[PDB]
RNA sequence: AGACCUGAGUGUGGCAGGACUACCCGCCGAACUUAAGCAUAUUACUCAGCGGAGGAAAAGAAAACAACCGUGAUUCUCUCAGUGAGCGGCGAGCGAAGAGGGAACGAACUCGUUGCCGAAUCGGGUCUUACAAGGCCUUGAGUUGUGGCACAAAUAUCAU
């Protein structure tokens, strides 16, 4: 809640950043596969507890 | 007969040599730069970060994360050469240490940001 | 020669002289630790055969093994299954002690070859091996072919995997012919080699 | 009862995360990786489960110094 | 424009050190840029700027990595030099056998590849 | 049903298909062709390596052991301290011209040593052995 | 070693000469005692000088 | 009031652990299954478990086979051989070896003993183009034996 190590704390903030869309000039490259990021997470659904 | 007034027998005080003081475990250059510009990374423009640096005479850096207090305050002194008396400092939700800066009411922190560039 | 003299009393080993050396020094072996490092050899004659020179970077041990039957470990002594294995007393282990007493003293100290081992003493309760185990890496060892061999990689824990005179004895070694015919080159060599199930690609 | 009652009574962690393994299988009260065995010197790997060695294996990560040191000798330097 | 490293290796350590320092405020406010404005010609100095802090580090660590091997890789008595400048190859090709032995022979074994050579004998 | 078969005897019953759980004890020889090609490309370099020096060293008739073969000679791997000493040739100089010794022979019948005797002296016959 | 039965073979070191020729007897094998590594050495070096 | 012996202490100089494990080596080691039951047996000297190396490991130079007109380190292969061997509730099942044709193979060697030597050894220096298959100073190890040489009532050993 209020206690979380600083390396629990440097995980999610590892994860706060991971958590952002695919910018729209990554899908105008010659040959990528990515149209989703196919990785968000949201805090509901699952967790990570880490 | 030596003089043993103990029950039980503590080791001898024997002579110890002190190390040899090995010369380095390295090569890599180091300067005055480097300690001075890694701690010290870009400042920060924001709402909240613009509002204190003309109401107060903070400025706010995003300093590298392992750094120190005393040592934003020193860098900033070979940085940009104005005093610091406050340092305060937070590692935000994304890893990254904001530090807040007092400018010692002596240099005007507007006159900075103006000179830094923000 | 001087070798004559210690070898024979050796082998007169049960006399009264012998067994007199033997029972006070089966004594001081019973107040140290398992591993005990020596600065000379007890048997000089039994060690310099063994392949012990005196020279720099040779080393020798006696390490302590408690004698009898090796107890099968099983919960409460409790064993299922068949009972082709319900013993739990009576197992020998497949090792001899001079095998294991020549494993103790490799998983300790890591930083030398083990290169034999011969019998010291045995009491009723222990029985110590003298381990004569090299450091491979001390100059005088790296330049001297007779020991060379000992510093290159393939023998950094013989004693682990029988290839010591103890470890050739009960991997029923030292018997060649039809004496071992399913022994040669190991257990399983052979083992692999009688139960392939080979395929010609004409048959 | 013993559904999502007691599913209520889930306070506390049995495990936290591994130093050494990097994942969430260091049992607390006795202080060791519930899959890697840290603070013990080796990893744990049993043959039992080939298919989690596969999982922890070399080349499974980034394999820093192998990629180049497979390099040096394979071009007769060490 | 930057730091061209083929007219670099001729400096000297002080004066790299004072055009390391200058690389380092020229990028210090070129990220100050990057945070407010966009300014792609003011920006964009960075992949330029900051590779040539790269090959500034770079050559100051070429020169005082020979400089302390020339210092002792010596005929100096009790030659122990600090293991990250001694001759790097893998745990076990540095234990093995040098080549000043794995060739060495006893007496009596030497004596033979005298009087017993292998010949280059030919058959008819 | 059964009947009138042989009794099969068929000596599978140990874990030799490499299914999905036993990893297989079989020897299929996939190779041997690639083989056959190997070492005969390793016997024709090898071969002048060694020239001018014949691949194959010399070795001696000897006699098969049992009832069954005693008849039939073969070459058995070097000659004896016996053919050598009654040939000249020294077994330690012997053993590196070529001539392949074998300190173990007992030469148990002159019949023996006579057929090998004389045929180390076609061979020291034509043997150049330059010098270097 | 004191206290058990020291068999008549183990006990000869125990009965050592005493301190009245003992000093005679490492007299003479100090004065015909050998060479030492440098007396050795230039002894046969004037075996070729 | 010192040597030696047995132990310490840190100073230097190093090493070991860890990963990988397909193969390989040691120990440990089942059971399901098969026997139309099952306890011997079989599965299997297998899986799992502990340990340990290598590019291969292991083995290896006869305290070997044979019984012949003899063969001659190990390994591998075809074969002997699913065996008129043999083990086996003689049931289910199991089960080799010599020989033979091959691959490979300039494959052999060195300690200890023995005799003759007895520090010629080893290590720290140093000197030399790094020369440590050497020079020349070294008690520093070592005589509780480092090193050298010879191989049999038959040879020729041994020194200039
Ligand atoms: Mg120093
Ligand atoms: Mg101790
Ligand atoms: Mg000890
Ligand atoms: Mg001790
Ligand atoms: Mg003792
Ligand atoms: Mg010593
Ligand atoms: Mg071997
Ligand atoms: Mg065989
Ligand atoms: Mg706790
Ligand atoms: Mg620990
Ligand atoms: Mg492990
Ligand atoms: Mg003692
Ligand atoms: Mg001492
Ligand atoms: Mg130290
Ligand atoms: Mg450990
Ligand atoms: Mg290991
Ligand atoms: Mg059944
Ligand atoms: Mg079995
Ligand atoms: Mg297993
Ligand atoms: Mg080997
Ligand atoms: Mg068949
Ligand atoms: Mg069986
Ligand atoms: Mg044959
Ligand atoms: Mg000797």
């Amino acid at each position: 809640g209020r206690f979380k190590p600083l390396a629990v704390k440097k995980k999610y903030a590892k994860k706060m950043n991971q958590n952002k869309p695919v910018p729209y000039w990554i899908r105008l490259r010659t040959g990528n596969r990515i149209k989703w990021n196919e990785k968000r997470r949201h805090w509901r659904r699952t967790k990570l507890n880490y | 007969r030596k003089s043993y007034t103990r029950p039980q027998f503590r080791r001898p005080h024997t002579y110890r040599k002190p190390a040899m003081a090995k010369p380095s475990n390295r090569v890599t250059v180091e300067s005055k730069d480097i300690a001075a510009f890694s701690v010290i990374r870009y400042p920060l423009t924001t709402d909240k970060a613009m509002k204190k640096i003309e109401e107060n005479n903070t400025l706010t850096f995003i300093v590298d994360s392992r750094a120190n207090k005393t040592e934003i305050k020193k860098a900033m002194r070979k940085l940009y050469q104005v005093k610091a008396v406050k340092v305060n400092t937070l590692i935000r939700p994304d890893g990254l240490k904001k530090a807040y800066i007092r400018l010692s009411a002596a240099h005007d922190a507007l006159d900075t940001a103006n000179k830094i560039g923000l | 020669g001087a070798f004559m003299y210690l070898n024979e009393l050796w082998k007169k080993k049960s006399s009264d002289v012998m067994r007199f050396i033997q029972r006070i020094r089966s004594w001081e072996f019973r107040h140290q630790h398992t591993v005990v490092r020596l600065r000379r050899p007890t048997r000089p004659e039994k060690a310099r055969m063994l392949g012990y020179k005196t020279k720099q970077g040779f080393c020798v041990f006696r390490v302590r093994v408690r004698r009898g039957g090796r107890k099968r470990p099983v919960h409460k002594g409790i064993t299922y299954g068949k009972p082709k294995t319900s013993g739990v007393l009576g197992m020998k282990l497949n090792k001899n002690n001079q095998a294991v007493a020549e494993q103790r003293l490799g998983k300790r100290f890591g930083n030398l070859r083990v290169l034999n081992s011969y019998w010291v003493n045995m009491d009723s309760t222990f029985k110590w091996y003298e381990v004569i185990a090299v450091d491979p890496m001390c100059k005088t060892i790296r330049r001297d072919p007779r020991i060379n061999w000992i510093v290159n990689s393939v023998h950094k824990h013989r004693e682990q995997r029988g290839l010591t005179s103890a470890g050739r004895k009960h991997r029923g070694l030292r018997h060649k012919g039809h004496k071992a015919s399913k022994l040669r080159p190991s257990y399983r060599a052979a083992w692999r080699r009688n139960n392939r199930i080979v395929f010609l690609r004409k048959r | 009862t013993k559904g999502t009652t007691s599913m209520g009574q889930r306070h506390g962690r049995t495990h936290i995360l591994c130093r050494r393994c990097g994942r969430n299988s260091y049992h607390v009260q006795w202080e060791r990786c519930a899959a890697c065995a840290y603070p013990r010197a080796s990893r744990r790997r049993y043959n039992w489960s080939v298919k989690a060695i596969k999982r922890r294996r070399t080349g499974t990560g980034r394999c820093r110094y192998l990629k180049v040191v497979n390099r040096r000798i394979a071009n007769h330097f060490k | 424009h930057h730091m061209k490293i083929k007219d670099l290796r001729e400096k000297s350590k002080d004066d790299l050190l004072k055009t390391l320092t200058e690389y380092k405020k020229e990028l210090s406010q070129l990220r100050v840029v990057q945070q407010t404005g966009g300014a792609e010609t003011r920006l964009g100095r960075i992949r330029p700027i900051r590779k040539s802090i790269a090959r500034i580090l770079t050559v100051l660590n070429q020169n005082e990595r020979s400089n302390l091997k020339m210092f002792y890789a010596d005929r100096k008595l009790r030659c122990k030099t600090p293991k990250v400048l001694r001759a790097k190859l893998t745990h076990r090709r540095r234990l093995a056998l040098k080549e000043n032995e794995k060739n060495r022979k006893t007496s009596r074994q030497m004596r033979q590849a005298h009087k017993f050579p292998k010949r280059v004998y030919a058959v008819k | 049903p059964k009947g009138n078969n042989a009794i099969p005897h068929v000596h599978q019953k140990k874990h030799w298909n490499p299914c999905s759980s036993q990893k297989g004890n079989v020897k299929v020889f996939l190779n041997q062709p690639a083989q056959k090609h190997r070492r005969r490309r390793l016997r024709l370099l090898k071969a002048k390596k060694v020239f001018p020096r014949p691949l194959k060293a010399l070795r001696p008739q000897v006699n098969c052991p049992t009832v069954r073969h005693n008849m039939k000679r073969r070459l058995g791997r070097g000659f004896s301290p016996a053919e050598l000493k009654a040939a000249g040739l020294n077994p330690q100089y012997a053993a590196t011209i070529g001539i392949r010794v074998d300190s173990r022979r007992k030469n148990k019948s002159e019949e023996g040593m006579n057929v090998n005797v004389q045929r180390l002296k076609t061979y020291m016959s034509k043997l150049v052995l330059f010098p270097m | 070693q004191r206290r058990l039965k020291v068999p008549p073979a183990l006990n000869q070191f125990t009965k050592v000469l005493d301190r009245a020729s003992r000093n005679e007897a490492l007299k003479l094998i100090k004065k015909y005692a050998p060479e030492t590594r440098k007396a050795r050495r230039e002894r046969l070096h004037k075996a070729a000088e």
